[PDB]
């Protein structure tokens, strides 16, 4: 479990117990004991015998934070080297949006399935937040081109801040 | 256009200034290239005059080789000083009327205004 409920948030389980009002036996039940027994079992020793191997021979990676750039607001045009380490950025940051949105569609599914027939009231803030998210997503990255960039995305952030300039005149 | 320029003594294949030039390494692919040219120029002549294509006339593909390397080497010393000059004389105008090539600002972009096209 790498995975964490902070980033991918799962309600704790809430199941019933058991009230077998009749006498016949479960099948389920004997299906299940004797699943475990013989398949759980085995394939439970070979993990663990896998995990103390990786254990005997444990080893690591990071992860490789980039620190921010200059951008490319803050720099001349025609210099081409602030430029290419601005839409490097750029491009990093687009592919982490991306699998932001990634991330927030998962969780709505995850919501739809778990919740199934009550789904239309309480996935309520998952909707929310997917339409927030998705908002901001067509406010920044949504009309540009195949050829997106830095410059296309500062220009259309440009044009929209002046609609709304000029929107909040009157 | 650079036969009238001051200094220019006629008919010179390579002048003094071109000796404050550094020469081509010897081993440089302009003259690995001309040396390829001169060995096919041998193996083309073989074949043309009907002989073992390598086999025979080593001392012709030698020749061929040598000459094309020797001739290729000179000429190229002499285009070095030619593009070198060239610059020098560019540079030089530049130095001499700054009024005409001035050093234009570039603003950052945070001033202007790109227009944007969106691909809806
Ligand atoms: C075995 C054969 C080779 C033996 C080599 C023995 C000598 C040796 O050790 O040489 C090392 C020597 C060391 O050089 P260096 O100073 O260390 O720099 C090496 C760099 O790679 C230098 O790399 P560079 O990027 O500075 O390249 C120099 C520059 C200038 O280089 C040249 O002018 C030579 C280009 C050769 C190709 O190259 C270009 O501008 C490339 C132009 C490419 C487009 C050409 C378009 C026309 C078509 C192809 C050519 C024509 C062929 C016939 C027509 C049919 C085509 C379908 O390297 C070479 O000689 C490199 C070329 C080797 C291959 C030659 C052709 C085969
Ligand atoms: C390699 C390519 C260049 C080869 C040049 C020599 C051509 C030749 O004689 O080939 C025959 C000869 C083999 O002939 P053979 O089997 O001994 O006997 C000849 C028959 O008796 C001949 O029988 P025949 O002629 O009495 O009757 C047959 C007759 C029947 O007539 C026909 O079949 C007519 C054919 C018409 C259609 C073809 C038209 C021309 C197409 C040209 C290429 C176009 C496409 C290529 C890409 C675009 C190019 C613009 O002619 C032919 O079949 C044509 C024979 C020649 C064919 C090869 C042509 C080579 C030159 C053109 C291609 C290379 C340049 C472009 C590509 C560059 C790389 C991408 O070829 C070679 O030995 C090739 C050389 C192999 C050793 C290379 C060693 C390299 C060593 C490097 C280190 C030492 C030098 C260091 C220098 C630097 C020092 C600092
Ligand atoms: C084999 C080559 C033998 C070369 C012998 C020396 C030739 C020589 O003196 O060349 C100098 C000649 C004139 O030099 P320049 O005053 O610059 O003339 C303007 C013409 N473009 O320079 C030129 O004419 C430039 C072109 C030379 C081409 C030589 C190979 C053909």
């Amino acid at each position: 479990d790498s995975w964490d409920k902070d980033v991918y948030p799962e309600p704790p389980s809430r199941t019933p117990a058991p009230s077998p009002q009749t006498s016949l036996p479960n099948p389920i039940t004997y299906l299940t004991k004797a699943y475990d027994l013989v398949v759980d079992w085995p394939v439970t020793l070979v993990r663990e015998f896998i995990e103390r191997q990786h254990a005997k021979n444990r080893t690591y990676y990071y992860h490789r934070q980039y620190r921010r750039v200059p951008d490319i607001t803050e720099c001349k045009e025609g210099d081409v080297l602030c430029i290419y380490e601005a839409e490097m950025q750029w491009r990093r940051d687009f592919k982490v949006d991306q699998e932001i949105m990634n991330i927030i569609q998962e969780r709505l599914k995850a919501c739809q399935q778990r919740e199934g027939e009550n789904y239309q009231q309480n996935c309520a803030k998952e909707l929310e937040q997917f339409t927030k998210v998705t908002k901001a997503y067509q406010d920044r990255y949504l009309d540009l081109g195949a050829y997106y960039s830095a410059r296309k995305c500062l220009a259309k952030q440009k044009q929209r801040m002046l609609e709304e300039r000029k929107a909040a005149r009157q | 256009m650079m036969n009238g320029r001051p200094g220019h003594e006629p008919l010179k294949f390579l002048p003094d200034e071109a000796r404050s030039l550094p020469p081509p390494k010897l081993n440089d692919p302009r003259l690995v290239y001309m040396g390829l040219l001169g060995y096919c120029t041998g193996l083309m002549d073989n074949m043309l005059r009907m002989r073992p294509v390598m086999r025979a006339g080593l001392h012709r593909q030698l020749l061929f080789v040598t000459s094309f390397v020797f001739a290729g080497y000179f000429y190229l010393k002499r285009q070095n000083y030619l593009y070198a000059v060239k610059d020098h004389d560019m540079f030089g105008y530049i130095k001499l009327h700054p009024e005409d090539f001035p050093e234009k600002e570039k603003k950052t972009y945070a001033e202007i205004l790109e227009p944007f096209h969106p691909v809806r």
